[PDB]
Parts: C-alpha cells; sequence; structure tokens
RNA sequence: AGCCAGAGGAAACUCUGGUGGAGGCUCGUAGCGGUUCUGACGUGCAAAUCGAUCGUCGAAUUUGGGUAUAGGGGCGAAAG
RNA sequence: GCCAUGGAAGUCGGAAUCCGCUAAGGAGUGUGUAACAACUCACCGGCCGAAUGAACUAGCCCUGAAAAUGGAUGGCGCUC
RNA sequence: CCAAAUGCCUCGUCAUCUAAUUAGUGACGCGCAUGAAUGGAUUAACGAGAUUCCCACUGUCCCUAUCUACUAUCUAGCGA
RNA sequence: AAGCGUUCAUAGCGACAUUGCUUUUUGAUUCUUCGAUGUCGGCUCUUCCUAUCAUACCGAAGCAGAAUUCGGUAAGCGUUGGAUUGUUCACCCACUAAUAGGGAACGUGAGCUGGGUUUAGACCGUCGUGAGACAGGUUAGUUUUACCCUACUGAUGAAUGUUACCGCAAUAGUAAUUGAACUUAGUACGAGAGGAACAGUUCAUUCGGAUAAUUGGUUUUUGCGGCUGUCUGAUCAGGCAUUGCCGCGAAGCUACCAUCCGCUGGAUUAUGGCUGAACGCCUCUAAGUCAGAAUCCAUGCUAGAACGCGGUGAUUUCUU
C-alpha cells in the first residue's frame, strides 16, 4: 500500500483513485478526484480554494 | 510494436490514430511526427489504426530540417496525453504527444530526449530507455 | 454483388432470441459431472448481488511484468445468506429425459417460503402445506414412503432450498425458492443427506471456498426497447441520412423476399439469462465476523460494507462471496453462484489470492475516506454535535 | 474635392496637422430578395410554406394608387 | 573389354556386345560402391504343383465433374 | 495564349505539391479542333460563381455515448 | 506430349493440336415489362458460392535450414487504413496472417446520398447558311407516400377443472479468432552465410457476452457556487433572459476512452498406417481396423413447442 497526497488540495489517494498528471517540465501531480484534476488545469491557487490542506494551514484553521 | 521490440506491452489505450502530428522529442532534427500507420495494428473496416504509448510507428515528418521531410521513417511514440490506466491501477496521461525517430530494428536515430518518457516505452525499447533521461 | 469490403458480423447468433427471460431467477442449466466419492455437497448456492469494490494484492504469476507486485482489481459482492434446506425431488432417467418422479417437503416451512407460493399473501388464510404437514403426524410413514421411493428409482437427485431474505436489506419479504443438485454419494447418501438438512440452514462456507472458479448464472439488467445501435452495435449512417440515422440501411437483398432472421433489428436489451464462467472467488466471508474488510496487511477493524452502505443495496450483515470483475446482473438481483462444470489449470487459476486492501470509502461520490475513524482523525472536529 | 493653420527649401516645389463629409463605397437593422442546409414539411400551416444560414440595404432602390401596352398580340437588363 | 573418368572396371558420357565352359550365367537389369566389389535381375536346376502372360473390345460403376436462399428420379424411400 | 470552362489520343511529358495525387499549380506545344470587337493577352478591386492547398477549428470521422423539449406511446373527445 | 528444365517429357512448365466447364466480360436474340419493375457509383447490412489470399491438418519438389512453389480435404473463421478519380475499373502509399475471386433484380434509392449519366439556364471547340448537332469538355440544377398484408424484431394472449410453485427438453439458434515476444535457441540443418519447429510461459489482434469498483464522457440533481442585463424601492430573497452563461457536480446511463469473462468430449475429411487377400509375392482396402483438420455432432450457452411433458401445494357452504 502507497497512499498518495492530492498535489493539489492535501488529500489521501488510495489506489485506483483520481489520476496522476506528468507536465512538460517533467514534473509529477496526483488528483484525488476530478474537481482538483480541474481547478488545477484552470491554475485556480490551492493556498486560496478554501476546502484544501494547503489553504487550511495557512489560516491556521484546527489548530 | 512489429519488430524489433524487447518484449511485449500490456495494452495502453490508444489515444493517437493515424493522421495525427505528434511532437519529435529527439535531436534529430525532425520537430513533429505525422503518423501515417502504426505497427502490429488489426484490421477492421473503417476503423482508424491507432497508436499508443511504446508503439512502433511509420511517420513522415512535417515541419523540420528538409533531409527528413518527404520521407517515411519509424518512429517510437514516447508520450501520449491520453489517459491510461496501468496494471496497479493508476490512471496517467502527459502533456503532449512526443515520438523519436527510429530504424526498423528499433534503435534511435537521435542521442537524447527531451522530456520525460513514458516507463512502458523505455523497458519494452531498449534503446530509447538508454538515451531517455527522467522516466514518467 | 459482393459486398465489397469484408467486415465481421455485428451481434452474436447463440445467444437468440433477445427476448425478456420468463424468470427473474436465471435457471441452471447443467451442474457438474458427478463423482459419487466424495461427499454430498451442494453444487450451487444462491445470492443477492450487493455491489462492486476495489482491492489491491500482490501478483503471483512468473513470466508477467507485474509480478510479485501491487495490482489493482474490481470485484463484486454477494450477499450470501445461509440457505433452508426445504425439500428433496428425485429425478428419474427416461428415454426422454430427467423426470421428476415424486418430491418430500420438510414438516415445516417458514413464511419467507410459504410467500413464494402465494401472489396474494396478505388476503389468503395461508392454508399451503397445511394438509402435508400432516403427514409426519402420526409416526411419518407416508413420507418414509416418498423418500424410499427416491432411493430406489431417481438416478438423479435435487434439493430444495429457499433463501434466508428477512437477513437482508430487501423490500421483498418473499424467498427465492431453486433446485439445487446433489454431487457426491451416491443415490442413497443424497436422500439421507437431504432429509438430515430439512428445516436446517446450509452456510456459503461448505459449498465454496477461496480461489476456486464459480459461474454466475443471472438475469441481466433490464433496458426496454432499444434500437439497433446500441443492441447489436451496428454503425451509425452519415449525418446526411434522411429519415433516421440510428438504423440499418439495407435489412436484406431483394431475393429471398424476406427479413432475415440474421439481421440486426430493435427489440428488447437486458434482461436476458446469461451464464458467465471464470470468476475467481477472493474471499469467502462472514457474517458474524467484525473485520470483513481487514485482511493481513490492513488490521483495520471495518467489514465489507462501504462507508455510507452499498448504494442501492443496504450493509451486508450476512456471510458473502466475493469474486473478481462483473457477473451479470445489477444490485438487488437474485444470482446463482454455480461450481465450475470443468477442472481449470489455467495458471490463471491454481494460484492462491490473498487480499492487501478492500476499498470502503463510500461509492456514493468521491468517497475519500475508508472509515469513520478515518474521517475524523483527517479532518478533525466540526460544528455538527456530538 | 473645397477650406484653415503650420513646416522644409536658393528657386522649382515638397511635406504635416486639422476641417469638411463625397461615393450607382463599405459593416449592419427595417425593408427588398432567396445562396446553402440539397434542413423541416412533403395525403403540409401552405398547389411553394417554415427554420437556420445567406445577398443587398440611399439607389439602375423598394412600394401604393392612377394610367398605357391584348394573343402571332403585348411586354422582356433576354429565362422562351 | 576399349576410351574417358583422382575414380568408374555391365550400371557420368560415348561406344561395342566375340565364344570357351556349359542344366545356367548377359562384358548386363537395377540397388549400388570414391571406384570395383558385394547384392539383385535376365537366364538355369537336386524345392513345389494349377493354369499364366501380353495386347486390346465394350457393359455397368468410378475419376475427369466448380456457384452462388434450402430442395427436389414428382415426394418418401429403394441396394439378389 | 494553351492538355485552358477549348487536346481526341490522355490519367500527354517534365517540375512542384503528398507517404501515396486521373486533383491543384508552373512549364512544353504541328494546337483532333487556340487566336485577335464571332474580340486576343493581361489586369487592381469586387463575387451566396467554379477549383486547389495551408493555419485555426471542430462528433465529418475513428466511435459512439449522454441530456433536454416536442412527437411517437396509452387514455377521453374528435376523426380523414 | 515435340520441347524447356546442367542430364531428365510430365518437380515446375509446356508448342502443334484437341475435349470441356462457367454466366462475375462483351457480343448475338428481342421472349417479358413502354395505362413506368425508379437508372450509375458509393455508403449500410445480411447471407450464400468456391475457382482458397490467410489461418488448421496434410501430400509432393530441381524440399539441407530458411524462404518458397505445386497439390489435397476444407468456405469453420477473417480478408484493412489512405492519396487521386463520380467512377465500376485503375494506380500508388502503408499496415497486416492475408489484404482471394464472385453472387443475391449487374443484392440493397417509400434505407441514404446525388458526385455521374439523362430535362429545361449558360460557356468553349469542331461541324452546320441557319434553326441547331456532338456515346466532346465545363458549370448550376425539388430524390414524394407505409398507418395495410406478409416477412422480421421484440411484446401480450382465449382455451388445458382453477390456481400456484418447482422442473424436464423436442426443436431451433450457437462463437470465438489470429499474431507477437521470451524460452526452446543461434539450437537442429548448413562448409559458411544464415536459421527452424513441438512443448512451456507472457501478452496482443479481431469478434462476442456482460458490468460500472475505478478513470473518462454526459448534466433539468437546474444540487452548490459565481457572473451579465433587467424587474421586485434597498437589504435578504427571488422572477425573466424559450435550459441566460461559467466552474464544479453526485445518481443514472455509458467507452477497446473503463473493467471482467469467452468450456471440453466424441465421431470424422485429406493423409499416413496395421493386419490382409484379390494376384502363392506385394499392397492403407476388397472384408476388418489404428491415428488424424480451423470440419461435424455433442458438453456447454440462449429460447422453450403459446395444440410436448413431469412432480408438488391449496383447492370456495353458514356463500339462490
Ligand atoms: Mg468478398
Ligand atoms: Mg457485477
Ligand atoms: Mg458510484
Ligand atoms: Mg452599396
Ligand atoms: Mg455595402
Ligand atoms: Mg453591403
Ligand atoms: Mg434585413
Ligand atoms: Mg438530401
Ligand atoms: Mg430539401
Ligand atoms: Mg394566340
Ligand atoms: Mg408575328
Ligand atoms: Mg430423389
Ligand atoms: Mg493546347
Ligand atoms: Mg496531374
Ligand atoms: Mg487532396
Ligand atoms: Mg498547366
Ligand atoms: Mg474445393
Ligand atoms: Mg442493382
Ligand atoms: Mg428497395
Ligand atoms: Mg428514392
Ligand atoms: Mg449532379
Ligand atoms: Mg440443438
Ligand atoms: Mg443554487
Ligand atoms: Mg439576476
Ligand atoms: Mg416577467
Ligand atoms: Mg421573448
Ligand atoms: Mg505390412
Ligand atoms: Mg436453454
Ligand atoms: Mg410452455
Amino acid at each position: 500500500m502507497k497512499v498518495e497526497i492530492d498535489s493539489f488540495s492535501g488529500a489521501k489517494i488510495y489506489p485506483g483513485r483520481g489520476t496522476l498528471f506528468v507536465r512538460g517540465d517533467s514534473k509529477i501531480f496526483r488528483f484525488q478526484n476530478s474537481k482538483s484534476a480541474s481547478l488545477f488545469k484552470q491554475r485556480k491557487n490551492p493556498r486560496r480554494i478554501a476546502w484544501t490542506v494547503l489553504f487550511r494551514k495557512h489560516h491556521k484553521k484546527g489548530i | 510494436s512489429g519488430n524489433g521490440a524487447q518484449g511485449t506491452k500490456f495494452r495502453i489505450s490508444l489515444g493517437l490514430p493515424v493522421g495525427a502530428i505528434m511532437n519529435c522529442a529527439d535531436n534529430s532534427g525532425a520537430r513533429n511526427l505525422y503518423i501515417i500507420a502504426v505497427k502490429g495494428s488489426g484490421s477492421r473496416l473503417n476503423r482508424l489504426p491507432a497508436a499508443s504509448l511504446g508503439d512502433m510507428v511509420m511517420a513522415t515528418v512535417k515541419k523540420g530540417k528538409p533531409e527528413l521531410r518527404k520521407k517515411v521513417m519509424p518512429a517510437i511514440v514516447v508520450r501520449q496525453a491520453k489517459s491510461w490506466r496501468r496494471r496497479d491501477g493508476v490512471f496517467l496521461y502527459f502533456e503532449d504527444n512526443a515520438g523519436v525517430i527510429a530504424n526498423p530494428k528499433g534503435e534511435m536515430k537521435g542521442s537524447a530526449i527531451t522530456g520525460p518518457v513514458g516507463k512502458e516505452c523505455a523497458d519494452l525499447w531498449p534503446r530509447v530507455a538508454s538515451n531517455s533521461g527522467v522516466v514518467v | 454483388s459482393h459486398r465489397k469490403y469484408e467486415a465481421p458480423r455485428h451481434g452474436h447468433l447463440g445467444f437468440l432470441p433477445r427476448k425478456r427471460a420468463a424468470s427473474i431467477r436465471a435457471r441452471v442449466k447443467a451442474f457438474p459431472k458427478d463423482d459419487r466419492s466424495k461427499p454430498v455437497a451442494l453444487t450451487s448456492f444462491l445470492g443477492y448481488k450487493a455491489g462492486m469494490t476495489t482491492i489491491v494484492r500482490d501478483l503471483d504469476r512468473p513470466g508477467s511484468k507485474f509480478h510479485k507486485r501491487e495490482v489493482v482489481e474490481a470485484v463484486t459482492v454477494v450477499d450470501t445468506p445461509p440457505v433452508v434446506v426445504v425439500g428433496v425431488v428425485g429425478y428419474v432417467e427416461t428415454p426422454r429425459g430427467l423426470r421428476s418422479l415424486t418430491t418430500v417437503w420438510a414438516e415445516h416451512l417458514s413464511d419467507e417460503v410459504k410467500r413464494r407460493f402465494y401472489k396474494n399473501w396478505y388476503k389468503s388464510k395461508k392454508k399451503a402445506f397445511t394438509k402435508y404437514s400432516a403427514k409426519y403426524a402420526q409416526d411419518g410413514a407416508g413420507i418414509e414412503r416418498e423418500l424410499a421411493r427416491i432411493k430406489k428409482y431417481a438416478s438423479v437427485v435435487r434439493v430444495l432450498v429457499h433463501t434466508q431474505i428477512r437477513k437482508t436489506p430487501l423490500a421483498q419479504k418473499k424467498a427465492h425458492l431453486a433446485e439445487i443438485q446433489l454431487n457426491g454419494g451416491s443415490i442413497s447418501e443424497k436422500v439421507d443427506w437431504a432429509r438430515e438438512h430439512f428445516e436446517k440452514t446450509v452456510a456459503v462456507d461448505s459449498v465454496f471456498e477461496q480461489n476456486e472458479m464459480i459461474d454466475a448464472i443471472a438475469v441481466t439488467k433490464g433496458h426496454g426497447f432499444e434500437g439497433v445501435t446500441h443492441r447489436w452495435g451496428t454503425k451509425k449512417l452519415p449525418r446526411k441520412t434522411h429519415r433516421g440515422l440510428r438504423k440499418v440501411a439495407c435489412i436484406g437483398a431483394w431475393h429471398p423476399a424476406h427479413v432475415m432472421w440474421s439481421v440486426a433489428r430493435a427489440g428488447q436489451r437486458g434482461y436476458h439469462s446469461r451464464t458467465s464462467i471464470n470468476h475467481k472467488i477472493y474471499r469467502v466471508g462472514k457474517g458474524d465476523d467484525e473485520a470483513n474488510g481487514a485482511t493481513s496487511f490492513d488490521r483495520t477493524k471495518k467489514t465489507i460494507t462501504p462507508m455510507g452502505g452499498f448504494v442501492h443495496y443496504g450493509e451486508i450483515k450476512n456471510d458473502f462471496i466475493m469474486v473478481k470483475g462483473c457477473i451479470p446482473g445489477n444490485r438487488k438481483r437474485i444470482v446463482t453462484l454455480r461450481k465450475s462444470l470443468y477442472t481449470n489449470t489455467s495458471r490463471k487459476a491454481l494460484e492462491e489470492v490473498s487480499l492487501k486492501w478492500i476499498d470502503t470509502a463510500s461509492k456514493f461520490g468521491k468517497g475519500r475516506f475508508q472509515t469513520p475513524a478515518e474521517k475524523h482523525a483527517f479532518m478533525g472536529t466540526l460544528k455538527k454535535d456530538l
């Protein structure tokens, strides 16, 4: 078992779930589901999306 | 696909039918590869022969050095951009469509590869694996 | 003149007619060859298809480029509470075929199988098998007379079972009754085995085991009247086509001056009896066994039910079979699981499966948590009260 | 086009910024047409229509009414 | 047996095919040998014991004799 | 001026365009049967004219799936 | 069978002659249709033939291996993607195991399309004094109707004493297909150059039957959020914009765009054999008989005869 992390949302990626993306600079991205993959493709900033893990620590919520 | 391959390839989703134009990933001179045929492709009425990652294809060069243009040469697809599933359950894809010019025996005409290379292509073609850098 | 271009036929001619099934319980049309040396066991079982989920396991097959590596595979889980044996039917051999010679029923029948004999249960006086139950009354001599006939005659012996659908989250309230052939033993042992199991349940672990190929026999999912494009996979006509393009352009030559039985035509899609073979059992689970979903590698005390339940079925509170891949039919549907009619030695069989992980994330969306405790740990305490 | 201011140049002369508002110009409504879908309909809404897409849109324009030309005759930017 | 063949000496190729012994034995029918050889055949007998060989002639049957919806001595069927 | 909306032979020959071109373009010209107001050659701009190629773009297609509205469906009335 | 094939008619061919078959050519005929059988081609789809391109099993060779060639049974199963052309035909590019030939009113226009031919408009060239002609070129040019019967695809259904459940199986259909790579093995074979096959495994091609855990697609979940314009005095909350638009979007449906699954027994064809006469020998054949094909029949799978059948439960009064 290797549970991955969402590159956009900090979500647990269990085997089979979501999609892996390889960028032109050969940088791997992993998305738990197509909600996070689409927001990444639209170039949304994960630090400004209120439910992503990157946002939650940036605003110190549930400390 | 075809002859020269170092083993078998588990099925990859086809995303590159004939008439597709994919990038050239090597320093051979070509800047694009126009797929005209897929090696080891079946016959079905009105179905386009379609390539996948690691497939030997027959291609022409549309944009590139004039000495490579107006000829049919073999090529190996190294990036797909069509989502496909590996047997460990992961669906992955690249940004673009990339290939490298090869000969029928499978060895690479250029000496380097620009960008990531699919693992299935590297495993099946040892000469692509030698000239590849990062792999997925 | 000729086609000008060869192509394979569309659709399979051996699966005709593409008509609705006669019953919602697809019948077993063949049982495995009997070798009478083994003990008396069942040749098939009844189940309700709960749904599908995901596993991870290590592949064990040399030669493959995923050997000794974690592969991800789809499984379907079927709810199998034990079947209650309530009858036995003797089948004599005849120059016209098998023929039921007589039937013997258990003295007590539950209401869940009594309902099977009624169209309007709620209005009736519930008189089914009331006079027959008086054939065991004095000393059961008449019952013993019938069982002896099955011993003397009846070269083929089949037992009658009904499901315990009360222990299932179906609204049906009415059990499914079926004939299951008895293999192993001779005719006398088969009759004695049936007699001793009257009114007693039979667990699924006694007939099935892990890593064996079994067949599914179910009616597929119904779709109603369907056109020829999605019923037979025929080419859609060009965009320019007047008076319809989801059709077959030429439905026959001038001669013979008839439409052929082999031309694709619109009609019913789905709700057909189908028998698919070679489904390996990946886990024979147990009902009163918390950590059904745990494996040797997980140790998470979780059952097989996905988080929030099986969508459109409910929870699995009984035993279950868990076979690799997909079986015909949809959720909530009575399915018959049958042992293989031949010995498979493919090396895709004969290989022991050890599960490394079972998915229990919700199938009602993009479930991102396997258990409520996992969701609680990742997400923390919420506003919703405790 | 006409007109005003300015600049360069030894002379010829050249240039710039404004003004003005021309044209069987052009984009495009109403209007007048009727290209394509060879779409709809094709015992129709209709013995020629409907929908989209189109041509033109200040004049060789469109149009009402009055009036003239009548059958080997009329009328025709011409298709019998 | 003569040439010729590294090598053919009945058996690549040419070429001849005489009579002594004879119940029979041809410088040859073949297998053949690197080549003879050896074996086999033509021929002869101390061995059997009923017909055999060649050419043809025509009766029936068979081969020659391949089409497209399933099918037609009328059908079933029929073999001293 | 030309294998042209005119050339039968003809898919003329050569070049270019393509992986491949009876298409397109550029050349050649004894041209069945081009050619000078029965107007010749050219020509900016214009064209719902005919034709070829390229970029963009896409369900035209690979390869089809899904959704909506109105039908079709069943019912009452009406009814060719 | 004169010759070719180093010698050698018949491995493979084969002159001079001669015997046929076929009706996918074109002629020839004018029997049917002129109170009309819609006309070329292509698309779509089914089935049939075998004169077999491939695949199975074989026989032969001027078959060492490899690759080929000839021939047998065999139509079970496949026989493609493109440039040009309306094209049938043709030609080339390329993949492939192979890109075989045909038929079905030159299959198939109330299935399509309408590029061509083949109405009326127009231009050219040649011919004609002219009107005009051209199986010469060019361009534009309405493709109608099924609701009837049958057929086919699905779907009900009277009658069986009633009703219910569990079953049998006559008949009919039937399905899987082909390649690569590793190993065998650089092995046999060959002087070398080259270079196999059987068994084993891993995959793939084409077809089929399902299924929806995942991934993708779809969105009237008008579920949530956002945005424009306008209206409800503002706020909140909404209406309208023929589904206003954008992003996400469960459920459901669905994709070689996803995954799973696709059985084994017998009898045979060609052929090779055994025993064994005819014919004191020989001989696969005459009597017997062995093995043996992608064949056939079953196992299996689908339907279940609505005029085939079996077992089993209950069978109506305080009810003219
Ligand atoms: Mg054909
Ligand atoms: Mg399933
Ligand atoms: Mg779900
Ligand atoms: Mg104007
Ligand atoms: Mg204008
Ligand atoms: Mg204008
Ligand atoms: Mg207007
Ligand atoms: Mg049309
Ligand atoms: Mg129309
Ligand atoms: Mg008159
Ligand atoms: Mg006159
Ligand atoms: Mg007869
Ligand atoms: Mg000329
Ligand atoms: Mg040309
Ligand atoms: Mg072109
Ligand atoms: Mg020219
Ligand atoms: Mg034949
Ligand atoms: Mg025809
Ligand atoms: Mg017709
Ligand atoms: Mg028509
Ligand atoms: Mg036309
Ligand atoms: Mg049958
Ligand atoms: Mg909302
Ligand atoms: Mg608003
Ligand atoms: Mg309003
Ligand atoms: Mg409005
Ligand atoms: Mg013998
Ligand atoms: Mg059946
Ligand atoms: Mg019946």
